[PDB]
């Protein structure tokens, strides 16, 4: 997963349909992940990209998946339209993001502390 | 069609039959009623409001709702129903 | 558009959708399908006051965007005289830990 080097410019706005505060990531041309500044929530950016790169989007402070033209964002040919959105989070998913931002790092199961433990995070959405 | 969801503290929900579905442990339960020992209704309340919430947006798409107070009875319950 | 609702009376809890045009007796009778009851022995509600059979859920205040998938609106339901509108509360959650 990296970015094309095309070379080719891209005209890109990145738009924040979502309360979260937006963190693009941008997949290098060796697939490390590059973050950028964040997007408070319903405001938006106009960006220069390239064609072929690879863009993906986080919540800002906790790294929640965000989707963005319903998972991975490449520019095409043109400005073209980034909308970044909530997903439908799963009912579990969802809590443990609630119960992550009220504790820090309870009367739960055994399997729930290693969910609550594994944090949603960059590197690990790579893999998958 | 329709289905009863009973909480442990004796609260029938009767929530929409292909909404209940989504969770794979009540279409279990159902092969019709459901009584949850462990989900008061507080809790099961919220739940079906997410069967609600999760076939409508399946336009922009706002945040599900969870208070402080029943996060944590909402997360065993999530992580037993698989929702 | 659609408003989403939930139907209480007692211990009893109906979640369902309807639109912001249609009426309180129609929605009577999507109680009367789940509840096996007619019209003529429902009571519908919107907090204290007694609906209309023929006031429309939109004049009635359930709109669309109050009456949310994941925050519905309460409509009281009673039976038939008449029993009095009683609605059981939901159970209470614990203390903040
Ligand atoms: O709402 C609840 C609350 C608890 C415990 O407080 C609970 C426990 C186990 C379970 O499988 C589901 C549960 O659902």
């Amino acid at each position: 997963l990296r970015s094309v080097n095309s070379r080719e410019p891209s005209q890109v706005i990145f738009c924040n349909r979502s309360p979260r505060v937006v963190l693009p990531v941008w997949l290098n041309f060796d697939g490390e992940p590059q973050p950028y500044p964040t997007l408070p929530p319903g405001t938006g950016r106009r960006i220069h990209s390239y064609r072929g790169h690879l863009w993906l989007f986080r919540d800002a402070g906790t790294h929640d998946g965000l989707l963005v033209n319903q998972e991975l964002f490449v520019p095409s040919l043109n400005p073209i339209f980034a909308n970044i959105t909530l997903p439908v989070y799963t009912l579990k998913e969802r809590c443990l993001q609630v119960v992550r931002s009220l504790v820090k790092p309870l009367d739960i199961v055994r399997s729930l502390y290693e969910d609550l433990e594994d944090h949603p995070n960059v590197q690990k959405d790579l893999e998958r | 069609m329709y289905v009863k969801l009973i909480s442990s503290d004796g609260h029938e929900f009767i929530v929409k039959r292909e909404h209940a579905l989504t969770s794979g442990t009540i279409k279990a339960m159902l092969s019709n009623e459901v009584n949850f020992r462990e989900i008061p209704s507080h809790v099961l309340s919220k739940v079906c409001m997410y069967f609600t919430y999760k076939v409508r947006y399946t336009t922009e798409i706002p945040e599900f709702p969870i208070a402080p107070e029943i996060a944590l009875e909402l997360l065993m319950a999530a992580n037993f129903l698989d929702c | 558009m659609d408003v989403f609702l939930m139907i209480r009376r007692h211990k009893t809890t109906i979640f369902t959708d309807a639109k912001e045009s249609s009426t309180v007796f129609e929605l009577k009778r999507i109680v009367e399908g789940i509840l096996k009851r007619p019209p003529d022995e429902q009571r519908l509600y919107k907090d204290d006051q007694l609906l209309d059979d023929g006031k429309t859920l939109g004049e009635c205040g359930f709109t669309s965007q109050t009456a949310r998938p994941q925050a519905p609106a309460t409509v009281g339901l009673a039976f038939r005289t008449f029993e009095a509108l009683c609605i059981e509360p939901f159970s209470s959650p614990p203390e903040l830990p």
